[PDB]
């Protein structure tokens, strides 16, 4: 029957810390979408 | 690869907000004395409402959007037990408590709001992604009183074609999901009407006792004015709430609207 | 927050009743991708 | 309309199989005494579960599929509390429990299995339909033992795109899911191949006993055979179990595959 799997909750997204104090990537979508 | 993100790295305060699946709590990081905004969410209450699904896209769509009027997500991270959101800091609360506080706006702050929307979903709508959930809960508001749209777990990237998830908030749902119909970027527009109505007259077009009458008068656009709305802001909502998709005009034509240029600031 | 909608439960699919004793339709896929 | 289906229609007899949202009943028409199985799912639990939108794409894509491998949904209907799915009854029961009693298939059994399914699904993927839960549990046996698959609630019409949706069932999950990647029609030739595996074999090529190993076998496509698997059983699942979707073969080269055409019956 229907089961729900479990996510191992790797998202293609930033996991990196970032230093505040202090400091180009929405192509994302675009290339998302280029992908054949 | 470099370092990630602990919690460890985060002092935390008072919580901004309770939800179904965990709080957003005041947090800030430490080597930077920062303030954000930290979601915290349960993996076994996600999964028990099989939602994880709407919280990869939240994460994976909102983290590569860029917009001063959409509420960041710098970044995520997980532990055994939950997932934690890092969301940019919104000072001035939502957008929902204000109308709440207020009973309803006047057209200058409703045609302000409905421009710095307006021009996040204009942004959002160009990188192919509808948002699906506009709504005076899913809005926040920064430091100059300034609209961010949040909360993007119904979000979609769509750069083909037309999706099929039947989803959104009730009184906001567009009539061509109800009639169980394809969709496409102009449920935004519509929920961006129903969103003007409400911030002008305090409650949604289409309110009603039950989520099927309810459901009856979207499909049917079934709606009056009261006699305070003007002229201008009845062309404007009209225009946002047709029934046929493609009769709603595009964010641009709602940017350069005669109400909204002449209360906009 | 998030939220989900309550289902009507009108689906595109046959509720018709069926007289068993006795007696083309899968085109359907095909119709509903060559919608424009 | 026409007459529609009412609960009252039908004679109701033993439980054919327990599931989470309900039962499926040997059920009865009273006016041509005919037998069927009713599938009775709760709206309650479906929406707590937020599975109705799985629900609706069984009913919309299973209904509509014509094949004497494919368990037919001859219709649906609900009321306040309730959905019911009206479904073609299969004597001989699951598939599942048949290798439970065996312990595992010989060539021939195995063989014939997997070209009624290689038709059933070929048929599938020219209605550009991808079943995407295949598994001996949702594989069920009619009057001449032939193997009819179900269960559709995580198939999808995907006419153009590929999919996001990570679905199916932990020792049958495709590699591409496991590591976030887009998916086509091809996951239906992996777990296809993990499906002969376990049919000759009695057990599935990457199980352990936890999800975190399995995903990590599956990744690396990590499995040995026994000894007793002939080598042309070795070559057609090696062929299957390729990382790279499109390394896996067509269903034409399967059904004409030597060493399926050599014990298919
Ligand atoms: C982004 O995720 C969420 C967003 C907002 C909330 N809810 C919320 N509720 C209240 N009052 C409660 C009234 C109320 C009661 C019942 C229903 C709705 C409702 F609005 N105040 C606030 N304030 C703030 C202020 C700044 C923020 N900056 C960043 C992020 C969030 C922020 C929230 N938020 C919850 C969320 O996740 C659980
Ligand atoms: C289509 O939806 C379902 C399909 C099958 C089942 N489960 C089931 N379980 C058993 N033994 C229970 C062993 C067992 C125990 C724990 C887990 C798995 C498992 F298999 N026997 C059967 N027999 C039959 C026979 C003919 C049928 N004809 C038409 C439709 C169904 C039929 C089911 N079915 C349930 C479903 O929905 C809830």
């Amino acid at each position: 029957g229907m089961s729900q799997v479990k996510s191992s909750y790797s998202y293609d997204a930033p996991s990196d810390f970032i230093n505040f104090s202090s400091l180009n990537i929405d192509s994302w979508f675009e290339e998302k979408a280029n992908l054949e | 690869g470099k370092r990630q993100w602990a919690l460890e790295d985060f002092e935390i305060g008072r919580p901004l907000g309770k939800g179904k699946f965990g709080n957003v709590y005041l947090a800030r990081e430490k080597q930077s004395k920062f303030i954000l905004a930290l979601k915290v969410l349960f993996k076994a209450q996600l999964e028990k409402a099989g939602v994880e699904h709407q919280l990869r896209r939240e994460v994976e769509i909102q983290s590569h959007l860029r917009h001063p009027n959409i509420l960041r997500l710098y970044g995520y991270f997980h532990d055994a037990t939950r997932v934690y959101l890092i969301l940019e800091y919104a000072p001035l609360g939502t957008v929902y408590r204000e109308l709440q506080k207020l009973s309803k706006f006047d057209e200058q702050r409703t045609a302000t709001y409905i421009t710095e929307l307006a021009n996040a979903l204009s942004y959002c709508h160009s990188k192919r992604v509808i948002h699906r959930d506009i709504k005076p809960e899913n809005l926040l508001l920064g430091s100059a009183g300034e609209l961010k749209i949040a909360d993007f777990g119904w979000s979609v990237h769509a750069p083909s074609s037309r999706r099929t998830t039947l989803c959104g908030t009730l009184d906001y749902l567009p009539p061509e999901m109800i009639e169980g119909r394809m969709h496409d970027e102009k449920v935004d527009l519509w929920s961006l009407g129903v969103l003007c109505y409400e911030f002008l007259v305090g409650k949604p077009p289409f309110e009603a006792n039950t989520y099927q009458e309810t459901y009856k008068r979207i499909s049917r656009v079934e709606f009056t004015f009261p006699d305070f709305v003007t002229e201008g802001a009845r062309d404007l909502i009209s225009r946002l709430l047709k029934h046929n998709p493609s009769q709603r005009p595009m964010l641009r034509e709602v940017l350069e609207h005669p109400w909204i240029t002449a209360n906009s600031s």
